[PDB]
């Protein structure tokens, strides 16, 4: 959920923004315990998209 | 009750200087106003009077230089200032007369003072 | 001097804000005030009468009684 | 009002009490200096119709059911309850406003309150309701010798000597409500037959000397009928109720300090 | 006796009923109980007012002849001028009064009385 | 002596049979016929009669009596026509068209009341097209028509004695048949100021009292108005289901009635199911359909016992559309304990689509945070109405994802409030699930298992532990998650020591208290743990010192059924 949060907070103003990177691996790290294979998939999901979003202009 | 008895007495004592009679006046007043600060029904009726008839021997006496009448003159005007203010809208007669002594208060001689 | 758990915990206000009890020290006042209130409301009326004489009871009336309880009435 | 009425009574976190909320209601039907400034950036008589209605319809509503184990044995004690809290408190919120608004209801309000006291003829709640109606009734001036105001009268009439001659076979907490509302009658109904009245007004007067409340409204009542009737039926029983009146007559912080008495800020027998 | 207060009558029907019980002695059975008992029959069943009254005075009247016939031989009440053929004429004479107080003060006086005749046969 | 001779008169009739009316007929005048239509149309056009009391009071129903043993008796025809000269509807027609609202005339507004009042008791009475016969067609639809014309004029308003005859003139009109149509075309005016809602919100408990008389013919003319109408159908099933909740003293099953019509009832006029009407109208839908199932037994459609799969695979359309709000969405959950894994998957996914990461990054005022609260506190109350297994330990997943994040307090009082409710072994089965899904984790056993356990009940717990001895024996024998089973195996042991002393556990005593005999801090709360549990099995065995060192109420109730909200 906010994944298209901090997608949009790196679309304003495209900065380094090392918080995405922390924000993604918060958003991975939730699995130690109990499988979420929803929201693995929108986790892989999301990894995804900002890694073609890296890709896109600087990072 | 007593009032009659006290005004009585502050009327009488003015008669030579010796300000100690004004720490006599002013105890009384002390005196005075407690007993009438809490009536419970009956005694503001008559404490109207007293208050008409000591307005009136203040202004007809109470109307020279002497600090002796000085202090007496600060003290009644905080004292009327709380029964009236206890009192509430019920001295609707005395209001001209309380308004012209006030006013001659402000044009006595103490505006020197 | 048994009491000496009340006085050890009677003033623990150091994990506490000091006008937040202000604030609860005057709320109390004000209950107070109207408790007050109401207290001489009930006042109002007379004082509650009393007796003076103890009263047995039997289906026989009791004539050996004390001359104070005829007296005091 | 379910809200309010829904809270019990007990006599000998705080729990709170229903005599708050009078105030708040006064203020709701008095609030017009104010309401009008708010109407800036009548009505109060529409939510007045509104509280009317909606009162006489919830207690038309309620069951009144007692049993048999003379023994009063009500079988709804919740309900009797919450009727009891809500006639108290209507009956200490109406007085204070003027029954102009109240003038349309007085026939068929008053009917229905009367077809109730027909029902269940032991409520002394129900007499309280209709002295303050009827304490409204001649504040507000509405007899006057309209169809509606002959029928008011010759139901007013018919209730008032059915309960004359009932109440002399009540019992206490309950014939003193009869009695209240027999002295809360307007003049001009009861100038016949004073005959009924006057052993009702007597014991009245009887039970206001152990119980002052009943005495005010007895003296109120007396010195009404003194003032509105003529003297010629008048003499004959007042040997009859001035004996009785010889009750009531064997009878026997701050400083020098100036701070404006904030103790003074704000606001019986001997009376 | 039959006063609106709470303590007074709280006491005062304790006193009524020892004074009933001592006055239904079959000693001084005659000559003086008999004043008692028409007086506790005339406040109820004659007065315009106070049916608290005539009510209090019903139970009491029904008690009082309740405590003398299980506390007195009855040949001695029979012989004795009062019983409850007194009572029998009192309460026929009172129906027929054209007196409404009266009547009804016979009727309640009676109501009060037949959950103590009924066991009589 | 004429309510006397009247009730005689009945007497007369009624015990007295047609074969014995001859003695009647042998007055061979009858004259009293032309004084009691009077007495019924007016107590003033006949003797006194005032006195407002129980005898005028119980009048018009041995009257009733008495028209209907005339009704039997050959003379109703001569009566019928009396009652014809004193009324024929045709000299009040102009009367109740004389704009009697405002204070211009009472009398009128009187005797309209009277005849109002007599006609209605000729209904008691079983007279009305008898006595009344009706136009071409089977109805009077001047009434309604000349109600609205006056409403409408009433503002371009009315009073008390107003209302109240215009209430008696609708009774009126529902005394004849064929209205419901009529009235669906009045209240379908779009007549704006509407005005047919107005009508409504005038007189909707006539209305419905009216309607509950219809079972479907109502039902089918809403459905050929729900093409485009939508607030006055949902006002008027509003009004159906208040009344059909409020009428309990008859029965009940007039609920279930129209709601079995309106299920069968809905599926060719869905046109508020799915993405097809407004958001206001969703939620407006499924809170009357809420309430609808509350109005209906749970068991009642449950299962497939007719549209129940469709209104069902709605259910779990509209609680799975993503563009419903949260707060909205958890609306229509909270009336889940009427209730097959589809749905607890699409309710799993769309509660991870709802809360990605604790509480924390939700700050307090944030509406996503306050939508959260308000999601956590009705799911709690939805499972204290329903304790459903799998969804309780979908709570207990989302609960248990970090310590204090969530308003762990409300959970455990939700806890005590379950725990003693519901079957036993049903709660058993809710233990062992909890147990099951357990195998961090310990989470799970801290926050959930002490609080159901010292709520829950003795043979619950004895059943359990039943079950769960060698599961638990076994237990006893990287490495941390060794470690966490044993947290939550000791733990729930020592919760449970506190009922009773199979009798195995002669070696439990030591197996426990090896805590303090070994020599990161993970092994101080496993010592803890141990001798916790040493401390409950010393406490129950071994007193000696050696251990081997109403009716207000219910129309409050109804008030807020109609709110929907407690």
């Amino acid at each position: 959920n906010p994944a298209e949060n901090f997608r949009v907070l790196v679309k304003q103003k495209k900065a380094s923004f090392e918080e995405a990177s922390n924000q993604l691996i918060n958003h991975i790290e939730q699995f130690l315990d109990t499988n979420e294979t929803p929201y693995f998939m929108k986790s892989i999901d999301c990894i995804r998209a900002f890694r073609e979003e890296a890709i896109k202009f600087s990072e | 009750c007593s009032l009659l008895r006290l005004q009585e007495t502050l009327s009488a004592a003015d008669r030579c200087g010796a300000a100690l009679a004004g720490h006599q006046l002013i105890r009384g007043l002390g005196q005075e106003c407690v007993l009438s600060s809490s009536p419970a029904v009956l005694a503001l009726q008559t404490s109207l009077v007293f208050s008409r008839d000591f307005g009136l021997l203040v202004f007809v006496r109470k109307s020279l230089n002497s600090i002796e009448f000085r202090e007496c003159r600060e003290e009644i005007l905080k004292f009327l200032c709380i029964f009236l203010e206890k009192m509430g809208q019920k001295i609707a007669p005395y209001s001209v007369e309380i308004k012209n002594t006030c006013t001659s208060v402000y044009t006595k001689d103490r505006a020197a003072k | 001097g048994r009491t000496d758990l009340l006085r050890l915990r009677r003033r623990f206000m150091r994990d506490q804000e000091k006008l937040s009890l202000m604030y609860a020290r005057k709320g109390v006042a004000e209950q107070k005030r109207e408790k007050e209130i109401k207290s001489e409301l009930k006042m109002k009326q007379d004082a509650q009468v009393v007796l003076y004489r103890s009263y047995r009871h039997g289906d026989l009336p009791d004539i050996q009684i004390k001359h104070s309880s005829l007296i005091t009435p | 009002l379910i809200r309010i009425c829904s809270k019990p009574v007990v006599l000998p976190w705080k729990v709170p009490t229903y005599k708050d909320y009078v105030d708040l209601f006064r203020h709701l039907l008095s609030s017009d200096q104010m309401m009008d400034s708010i109407l800036a950036d009548s009505l109060n008589h529409l939510l007045y119709d509104e509280f009317v209605k909606s009162v006489l319809k919830i207690v038309e509503k309620l069951d009144l059911t007692l049993e048999i184990q003379a023994n009063l044995h009500p079988a709804k004690p919740k309900d009797f309850s919450a009727f009891i809290n809500l006639v108290e408190f209507c009956r200490e919120i109406l007085p204070e406003k003027q029954a102009e608004f109240f003038e349309p209801w007085v026939y068929s309000f008053s009917y229905e309150l009367i077809l109730q006291s027909t029902r269940l003829p032991l409520i002394s709640g129900f007499y309280k309701l209709l002295s303050i109606t009827v304490r409204n009734a001649k504040k507000i001036k509405y007899f006057e010798g309209d169809p509606e105001k002959y029928s008011c009268f010759a139901l007013f009439v018919k209730f008032g000597k059915e309960v004359a001659v009932k109440m002399k076979q009540y019992k206490d907490e309950l014939l003193a409500s009869c009695l209240t509302f027999l002295l809360s009658l307007p003049h001009n109904i009861i100038e016949l037959d004073v005959r009924a009245y006057v052993p009702a007004l007597q014991m009245a007067f009887k039970l206001g000397l152990s119980y002052t409340p009943l005495a005010e409204v007895g003296l109120n009542a007396l010195e009404e009928w003194s003032i509105y009737i003529d003297r010629h039926v008048m003499q004959p029983y007042y040997k009859d109720i001035l004996p009785c009146l010889d009750g009531y007559l064997k009878t026997s912080f701050n400083k020098v300090v100036l701070k404006h008495l904030k103790k003074t800020k704000n606001l019986s027998l001997e009376e | 006796a039959c006063d609106v207060d709470q303590v007074t009558r709280q006491l005062y029907e304790p006193l009524v009923m020892q004074l009933i019980h001592w006055f239904t002695n079959n000693k001084k059975f005659e000559s003086q109980d008999t004043v008692a008992l028409l007086e506790a029959i005339l406040d109820g069943i004659v007065d315009p007012v106070d049916s608290t009254l005539r009510d209090f005075c019903g139970r009491c009247i029904r008690e009082f002849l309740k405590w003398s016939i299980k506390q007195i031989t009855p040949q001695q009440q029979e012989k004795s001028p009062v019983n409850t053929k007194s009572l029998f004429k009192r309460l026929y004479s009172l129906a027929l009064h054209p007196n409404a107080f009266k009547r009804l003060g016979a009727s309640l006086a009676f109501n009060n009385i037949y959950r103590e005749f009924r066991e009589e046969e | 002596v004429v309510v006397r001779i009247m009730e005689f008169t009945t007497t007369l009739l009624n015990t007295s049979p047609e074969g014995w009316k001859l003695l009647k007929k042998d007055l061979c005048n009858t004259h009293l016929m032309r004084v009691l239509v009077q007495t019924l149309c007016e107590p003033a056009s006949i003797g006194f009669n005032i006195g407002d009391v129980q005898v005028m009071a119980h009048l018009p129903d041995v009257c009733v009596n008495l028209m209907k043993a005339l009704k039997m008796s050959p003379y109703k025809d001569i009566l019928e026509t009396h009652l014809r000269e004193k009324i024929t509807a045709q000299s009040i027609e102009e009367l109740c068209a004389v704009n009697l609202y405002g204070p211009d005339a009472q009398v009128d507004r009187s005797r309209l009341a009277a005849v109002v009042s007599a006609c209605k008791q000729l209904h008691r009475a079983g007279l009305l097209h008898n006595i009344l016969p009706s136009q071409s067609t089977d109805l009077h639809h001047s009434v309604g028509t000349e109600l609205l014309s006056l409403v409408y004029k009433g503002i371009a308003s009315l009073d008390l004695s107003c209302k109240q005859l215009a209430s008696g003139l609708l009774e009126l009109a529902f005394a004849f048949g064929g209205l419901c149509e009529r009235l669906v075309s009045l209240l379908l005016n779009p007549a704006v100021l509407s005005h047919g809602e107005y009508f409504y919100s005038l007189f909707s408990e006539t209305i419905n009292t009216e309607l509950l008389k219809n079972l479907d013919l109502a039902v089918l003319e809403l459905m050929q108005s729900s093409v485009d109408n939508t607030k006055m159908v949902s006002a008027v099933l509003n009004g159906m289901l208040d009344q059909s909740f409020r009428e309990r003293a008859n029965q009940k099953h007039q609920g279930l009635k129209l709601a079995t019509t309106i299920l069968q009832h809905w599926k060719k006029c869905d046109s508020w199911w799915a993405k097809d009407s407004p958001l206001e109208t969703k939620m407006a839908v499924l809170a009357l359909l809420a309430k609808i199932l509350q109005i209906d037994s749970s068991v009642s459609f449950n299962t497939s016992h007719g549209s129940f799969p469709e209104v069902f695979t709605t259910y779990i359309s509209l609680l799975a559309d993503t563009k419903l709000d949260l707060h909205l969405k958890g609306q229509a959950v909270t009336l889940l304990p009427f209730f097959l894994e589809e749905l607890r998957r699409v309710l799993e996914q769309l509660i991870v689509a709802h809360f990605p990461m604790q509480s924390r990054e939700f700050p307090p005022g944030t509406p996503r945070f306050n939508n959260y609260v308000d999601c956590m506190k009705k799911f709690l109350d939805a499972l204290e109405l329903s304790q459903s297994p799998m969804l309780l330990e979908l709570m207990t997943e989302v609960l248990c994802r970090e310590q204090q994040h969530v308003m762990e307090e409300l959970f455990q009082s939700s806890f005590r409030r379950i725990a003693r409710r519901g079957s036993c072994v049903t709660q058993v089965g809710l233990l062992e699930s909890v147990y099951e899904m357990f195998r961090t984790r310990q989470s799970f056993v801290d926050r959930s298992l002490l609080t159901l356990l010292w709520h829950c009940s003795l043979d619950a717990l004895r059943e359990f532990f039943s079950t769960i001895v060698v599961d638990a024996i076994d237990v006893l024998k990287t490495f941390d998650t060794q470690i966490t089973k044993k947290m939550g195996y000791y733990k729930i042991l020592d919760v449970m020591y506190s009922r009773l002393p199979n009798e195995l556990t002669k070696t439990l005593i030591k197996l426990c208290y090896d805590a303090f005999t070994e020599n990161l801090e993970r092994r101080r709360l496993y010592h803890c743990a141990a001798y916790n549990c040493a401390i409950s099995v010393i406490c129950c065995v071994f007193n000696e010192l050696k251990f081997y060192q109403s009716t207000l109420s219910e129309e409050m109730s109804q008030f807020d059924f109609s709110t929907g909200v407690q």
